[PDB]
């Protein structure tokens, strides 16, 4: 294959230089499982029981007894397939563009296939990491003109039926007020029997700098971060509480456990960027290539994620 | 005990031959004919070695030499000194390749 | 069945794509093996 | 000039991935079909990212393309090579979607080309897909899709 197609050989040589996505830090090894699907859906069933009324007293003779109800719930996960096209230089056209210390037409913005592919992969992987966190796909910094996606496609920030807290504008810089709202959300969390598990906190850099200040006179050898870790340790049965920072977040605090039972990530085995066999060619030196990637596969139980929004002005 | 010593000498000789054949076959033919997967599929060691030798002949030795020197186009049943000649010719072919 | 193995020689584009997926998975496994989170 | 001739003083920060396409150096279309018809013509002036019209000399030299519009519109210039002075032109018969020069506007507005190859609000030729983006004091670009000529 490599003898027939140079582009396949080039990708195999250049694939090792692409950095791993940063979302891997957001999940435990067991929380991620690969599914063999490109486009479509995957469904699962959950069974629940409930009590309809107060228990019935067994005295003398009685026929009317209280009932215990049952219900089924079907959970569907959606997977979508998306593609980009990028131009580059023909393989048998590089010698007429190799400069002293670089290859490519600077004036016309043309690159060799290897460098073009590597840059394209990095940009897509950034886009994937954005979707996994924020649940949306958009190229504007305002998060508008979003790509209309299928239902049952959610990220860690747009997941419905979760605990949401809002710090008012007047308390944007008051760390005590922010920590107050965190506790209210922590109380409303419903981990239940899966309490004994590691927890994960993802915070924006602006709030992270607020955390490192000493806890408030001021308590020496005690920071706001240390107080928060202990507070989370209260409900997770004294388990590890990791904190990470992401520039993607903006005035947002995200707390969720690292238990596969509550939150599960089942991405496609072809989620990460992959070359396409179709290569446009012409008489000129400019060729086109295609990269494919798959989105979707995030499943989580309701009322297990805390989302804190610090309303800025 | 020298009879067993010579038996062990022959064992080492055929083990070295098998190791050389396997090492060249892994880099020449494919990974599908690996010793582990063939054993999982249920072939004896000698059967694995003869199958690898026949594949080596089918990859290096041209079909005309098979149907002329070995007198049969099919290497399925030619095993023996004719197979030794065929694998020697395959070694010559890979040397000149 | 991964791009890491130098002995691996893909035969067609389909096998090449499968090796990429296997290679991506192995890197993820290796990443988590080598990951050392900050516990404080 | 599509490519800023003046050299930059600093290395760019390749960390973000949003709003990194609103530059004048971006050539072609945002969405491009492999079945598009592409022509190159001698360039009269700088018609880059502008509507072009056919202009004939005195017959000694072949025809060339100049920035223009109105009833004389022939195509849209999407790229230009400065060394050869050849302007890449997509015919008005073919449809184009990309960033084009705007006269110095909301999505959904119908736009027509003026005498200088600049898009302006209202025959219609294209429809605005976004709002005006300011690159220089007088340079305004807009994402528009052209679908030919229709009254």
């Amino acid at each position: 294959l490599f003898d027939e197609n140079y582009y396949a050989k080039a990708v195999a040589n250049i694939i090792g230089e692409v950095k791993d996505p940063i979302m891997y830090k957001w999940f435990s090894p067991d929380q991620i499982e690969d599914v063999d699907l490109q486009m479509g859906y995957q469904k699962t069933v959950k069974w629940d029981a409930f009590l309809n009324a107060n228990p019935t007293t067994i005295a003398n003779e009685v026929n009317t007894i209280s009932t215990i109800g049952f219900s089924s719930e079907v959970v569907r996960l959606n997977y979508l397939k998306l593609q980009y096209k990028f131009r580059h230089l023909k393989q048998t056209s590089e010698k007429f563009y190799t400069s002293d210390s670089y290859i490519g037409d600077i004036n016309n913005n043309l690159l060799p296939f290897a460098q073009a592919y590597k840059l394209a992969s990095s940009e897509i992987i950034k886009l994937i990491n954005h979707f996994v966190l924020t649940g949306t796909v958009s190229i504007q910094k305002d998060g508008k003109n979003q790509k209309r996606l299928l239902p049952n496609m959610y990220g860690l920030l747009n997941m419905p039926e979760q605990i949401k807290e809002e710090v008012a504008s007047g308390d944007k810089d008051k760390m005590d007020k922010i920590f107050e709202k965190i506790e209210a959300g922590l109380s409303k969390l419903e981990l239940g029997d899966e309490f004994s598990t590691p927890m994960m906190v993802i915070v924006d850099p602006a709030t992270s700098l607020k955390l490192v200040k000493p806890y408030a006179a001021a308590s020496s050898c005690e920071k706001w971060e240390d107080v928060l870790i202990q507070t989370i340790k209260a409900i997770n049965n004294r388990e590890d509480v990791y904190i990470e920072t992401s520039n993607l977040l903006k005035h947002k605090i995200l707390i969720y456990p690292l238990n596969s039972e509550l939150i599960k990530f089942k991405p496609s085995k072809y989620m990460l960027p992959t070359p396409n066999e179709q290569v446009d060619k012409d008489s000129t030196d400019v060729a086109h290539s295609y990269i494919d990637f798959v989105l979707g596969g995030l499943l989580a139980t309701r009322k297990t994620i805390l989302q804190v929004n610090i309303k800025q002005s | 005990v020298e009879e067993r010593e010579r038996i062990e000498k022959q064992l080492l000789l055929e083990a070295e031959r098998i190791n050389e054949i396997d090492t060249l076959a892994k880099a020449h033919l494919s990974n599908h004919f690996n010793k582990e997967v063939l054993l999982a599929k249920g072939y004896t060691l000698k059967d694995i070695m003869q199958a690898q030798r026949r594949e080596l002949v089918r990859k290096f030795v041209p079909i005309e030499q098979i149907k002329a020197i070995a007198k049969v186009s099919d290497i399925s049943h030619i095993d023996g000194e004719i197979l030794e000649q065929l694998v020697s010719l395959a070694k010559v072919n890979i040397k000149l390749r | 069945a991964s791009l890491l193995d130098s002995n691996f020689v893909p035969i067609n584009f389909t096998e090449f794509v499968q090796a990429i997926s296997n290679t991506y998975k192995q890197r993820r496994i290796q990443f988590y093996e080598n990951l050392k989170r900050h516990k404080r | 000039m599509k490519n800023p001739q003046q050299d930059s003083g600093l290395l760019s920060n390749s960390i973000d991935f949003r709003d990194q396409n609103l530059i004048f150096s971006n050539s072609g279309g945002v969405c491009t079909s492999s079945k598009d018809k592409i022509e190159n013509y001698p360039a009269k002036g700088y018609p880059y990212k502008r509507g072009v019209k056919l202009s004939f000399g005195d017959g000694t030299t072949e025809l060339e393309v100049e920035a223009g519009g109105g009833d004389d519109l022939y195509g849209v210039c999407s790229d230009i090579d400065e060394f050869s002075g050849m302007a890449t032109v997509i015919p008005i018969t073919n449809n184009f979607t990309g960033y084009l020069t705007l006269k110095k506007v909301n999505p959904g507005d119908k736009l027509n080309f003026n005498q200088h190859g600049e898009l302006e609000k209202v025959s219609v030729n294209a429809i605005a897909l976004s709002k005006a983006h300011k690159l220089t004091e007088d340079l305004f670009i807009v994402l528009a899709s052209v679908f030919g000529n229709r009254a």
